[PDB]
RNA sequence: CGGUAGGGGAGCGUUCCGUGUUAGGGAGAAACGCGUGCGUGAGCCGCGUUGGACGAAGCGGAAGCGAGAAUGUCGGCUUGA
RNA sequence: AGGGUGAAAAGAACCCCCAUCGGGGAGUGAAAUAGAACAUGAAACCGUAAGCUCUCAAGCAGUGGGAGGGGGACCAGACCC
């Protein structure tokens, strides 16, 4: 085995090298045209190598909910999952940043959609409704309110699923991600923060 | 052209045994040493082995006395069960409607495989892959290469 | 197989048909036709229905002859085999030369097989005149 | 020495394909938009009135580009006409098109082939107006 | 009572493999007995 | 004169099948299925070839729009297409929205010099 | 120049006949399976493998002449297992 | 209901597995990828081998877009899976 293994590998990383060798890929920044001219990038719509989009690469984002518009601050943070922040859009992959949101349960809300709004889940029996309140479920699990809030903004589907996991709620104001250095998110509406 | 002398097709055929009960059997000694599929074969449970067994011992006597390879060498390589030639009952049931129960049959092929026949060629190719030995033009690399044929 | 449709063609009364033929087996033969051509042989035993005569040893053909009764060898008797009369024709042995037959009436009050070329009769063999 | 020799002729190394002059513009035609750089060949509607290997100029270049790229105010930014040459003027692979409706017998099936036109581009001539890029 | 429509392929050579490796738990366990075999057993 | 159809039939049924040749499970392989599938898929081709032309350009305006907003805060594609007339500048949004992705630069020079 | 019932025009193939015991064919026909040719389509046209002797055009002729549906029908083989 | 080994039975002496059946060498033959279940041998159906690829999915199974990977003893922005 091991004779066969390492002369095997010996060859996989040959033939490797060889095409490796073969056409260049650039990241974004760049010029139109260059000492590539292989297919035409030009005249054909552009779309994503799976070279540019990689998760490392990927900004991020972070929000302070407090005093804030539930619904507001939540289509805002869509877009930034989505990627319709960036020029470069594709609707088929994930190319948008992620999202970190803290003081959770700070978030606010107009009218009497304190008491008033219900979250409703079905168990899945023949009885089971279970449905509470807004205030009443952020005083039990506040993370909710605004994961919920954000997974029915976006695109329900194979990649809803896996762009959803890219948001980060948290009940307090501190939050672990200080690694990855998550700058401040722009933020289009004048409704956005509450009238105090 | 890559084997062509490293086996033997002996192909005994028109076993009265389901194909399915045939498959029980022979998929477990696809690619097994022979000495290990004999003492397989006598051990196991079914009826299936009977004249599996008789095949297997078969083909490998007409390995060691036809093409004179040592049985200690080889292997099973291909090993392949195909539908027969089925035959019909007709059986009669409960108030006068009649159906036809099958005698199926089937179609046994084994193809033996010596290990050592293309080693002298293999080991030689333990030579590591920056060699490209450019003798006949190209020359004798025709013995199971096995990784790649990646010779644009 | 001996196969079944391809036997001797039965007439109305229960006996099968026969064919003229220019040959008899009291004879010697050059072959015009086949694999065996220009050789010269005789005619030894004569199939009517076929057309086809046996000439001693012409057709060389093997045959596999496995043991009948005990435990020895058998062995590989090289045979004869059979030979369409079309194939076949009539040699002289004075010139040494084909021919095609023809009947004539001699003062001999009997019919007799005269040749063409060189036209020697063909008719005082076997049982004999 | 021998060393470097069968490996090398063996399994070879790539050279930077040409020399090009790296100035694209964008040029209009059978009122369709495309980026067009010099050294370099194009699919357009078949030029009714065009030959096998005849040169042509185009007349319609809504921009163009370099390190200090220059856009248009108007329309064709004046003066410039890109400098191009005719190939072969062959049939585009074939599109189906089949009209279908639901129970009503009326399955019809028919082919089309655009006839299309290969063109190859020599070069760009120089602008000499509008310097934009900052 | 009655099946609706047939079953027809890939779902029933998923179904026939588990019976074949049935076989081979059968197959392993008569290759252990063939070691027990060799040497001893008093 | 008695007419066999024999040579007829898979001749044409062979040529239905290379269609299907791709299609995964009893599509594939099933004669009078594949014939009611090839049609299916040919009807679907036609039919989105005509969805490509205004999904092509439904995504190049959202690239557009995406670009563009990154400029100034209010700045928003509505106003920018109605700029690009004002100005009389007959750029396609095919192109428009490549230069976007592949040169920002450029993006960044029109979008500077249209405002005046 | 959308199109069901439905009417009109223009074609493709199928076997057989005249031309023709044509040329083409045991240096490979009919068939059978594959084509990065052609046509608006029915279809056509070249390929070298399997195959082992038949038999294209073109101009014409004649029909047991085109199938997915008939709880059709004969044969094969599944599913339930 | 159930025709078509070959021109010729030349229908497989001998050896091996082996109680039989049947099989592999040998031998015959133009051919045994013509072995008597034998000539051309389509489809369904059943496998074996290789290239890619599914275990947070929802689907009349295609279609337009196409990530990543693989090619064809013929160096293509071309073509195929």
């Amino acid at each position: 085995t091991k004779c066969t293994e390492e002369w095997r590998q010996l060859k996989e990383a040959v033939k490797k090298e060889f095409a490796i060798p073969h056409v260049p890929l650039d990241q974004r920044w760049m010029f139109t045209l260059e000492e590539a001219t292989g297919p035409d990038i030009w005249n054909t719509t552009w779309y994503p190598k799976s070279a540019d989009h990689v998760p490392t690469d990927k900004k991020w984002y972070v929000v302070d909910a407090t005093d804030l518009i539930l619904g507001r601050m939540a289509s805002t943070i869509a877009i930034h999952i989505r990627g319709k922040n960036l020029a470069s859009y594709t609707p088929s992959v994930d190319m948008g940043a992620f999202v970190i949101v803290v003081n959770a349960d700070k978030v606010a809300v107009s009218g009497k959609k304190r008491t008033q709004k219900l979250y409703r889940r079905h168990s899945g029996r023949p009885g089971g409704l279970k449905e509470e309140t807004f205030d009443q479920l952020q005083k039990r699990i506040p993370e909710r309110i605004i994961e919920h809030a954000v997974r029915g903004m976006l695109p329900k589907g194979r990649l809803g699923r896996y762009l959803f996991n890219h948001l980060k709620v948290y009940k307090g104001a501190e939050h672990p991600h200080q690694a990855q250095q998550p700058i401040d998110l722009p933020l289009r509406d004048k409704r956005i923060r509450v009238e105090k | 052209e890559p084997g062509k002398c490293d086996e033997i097709t002996t192909r005994g055929y028109s076993i009265s045994m389901s194909v399915d009960k045939a498959r029980r059997v022979i998929d477990q000694i696809r690619g097994r040493s022979y000495a290990e599929t004999l003492m397989i074969l006598e051990l196991m449970p079914y009826r299936a082995c009977y004249p599996i067994f008789k095949l297997i011992y078969s083909a490998a006597a007409n390995a060691s006395h036809n093409k004179q390879f040592n049985k200690a060498n080889l292997i099973i390589s291909k090993a392949e069960v195909n539908k027969g030639i089925t035959l019909k009952k007709v059986k009669p049931r409960a108030r006068g409607r009649s159906y036809m129960i099958k005698r199926p049959t089937c179609h046994i092929t084994i193809v033996l495989r010596d290990i050592t026949h293309f080693d002298s060629y293999d080991k030689f190719l333990e030579s590591l892959t920056p060699k490209k030995l450019i003798a006949l033009l190209g020359l004798m690399s025709t013995g199971r290469r096995r990784e790649l044929l990646c010779g644009r | 197989r001996i196969k079944r449709w391809e036997r001797k063609d039965c007439k109305p009364n229960s006996l099968p048909k026969l064919h003229k033929r220019h040959v008899k087996v009291g004879d010697t033969v050059k072959v015009i036709s086949g694999g065996e051509k220009g050789k010269i042989g005789e005619i030894s035993k004569i199939h009517k229905h076929n057309s086809t005569v046996i000439i001693k040893d012409l057709n060389f053909k093997t045959k596999h002859v496995k043991s009948k009764e005990e435990g020895e060898q058998g062995q590989i008797i090289k045979i004869e085999a059979a030979i369409h009369s079309s194939n076949v024709m009539l040699i002289l042995k004075e010139q040494e030369v084909a021919d095609r037959v023809g009947h004539k009436i001699l003062e001999d009050v009997r019919k007799v097989r005269y040749l063409i070329k060189t036209g020697e009769i063909v008719d005082t063999p076997d049982r004999w005149k | 020495p021998e060393y470097n020799d069968i490996i090398n002729q063996f399994l070879p190394k790539k050279g930077p394909p040409p020399p090009r002059e790296e100035i694209f513009a964008v040029v209009v035609i059978g009122s369709r938009q495309y980026i067009v750089i010099p050294g370099r060949w194009i699919y357009t509607q078949r030029l009714k009135g065009a030959t096998v290997n005849d040169k042509i100029v185009l007349n319609k270049v809504l921009l163009v580009g370099t390190k200090a790229s220059t856009y248009i105010g108007t329309p064709i930014v004046t003066n410039a006409a890109v400098h191009a040459v005719v190939e072969e003027q062959l049939l585009d692979d074939k599109v189906i098109v089949f009209k279908y409706k639901k129970k009503k017998n009326y399955r019809r099936n028919i082919g089309h082939r655009q006839p299309i036109t290969r063109i190859k581009i020599t070069g760009i001539t120089g602008y000499e107006d509008y310097p934009a890029s900052t | 009572a009655v099946p609706k429509k047939r079953t027809s392929i890939y779902k029933k050579r998923i179904r026939k493999n588990i019976w074949k490796k049935k076989g081979y738990w059968a197959a392993l366990k008569a290759f252990s007995l063939a070691k027990s075999l060799s040497t001893g057993n008093s | 004169t008695r007419v066999k159809r024999g040579y007829i039939a898979r001749r044409r049924r062979k040529k239905i099948r290379f269609f299907a040749s791709s299609f995964r499970g009893a599509h594939s392989r099933l004669t009078r299925t594949i014939a009611q599938q090839k049609i299916r898929a040919l009807v679907s081709a036609h039919r989105d070839r005509d969805r490509q032309k205004r999904d092509f350009r439904r995504l190049w305006i959202t690239r557009i729009n995406a670009a563009i907003r990154e400029r100034g805060v209010y700045y928003n594609y509505s106003k920018f297409i109605h700029d690009l007339y004002k100005r009389q500048l007959l750029l396609n949004r095919k192109i428009l929205a490549q230069i976007a992705i592949l040169n920002p630069n450029c993006i960044y020079m029109i979008y500077n010099e249209i405002i005046k």
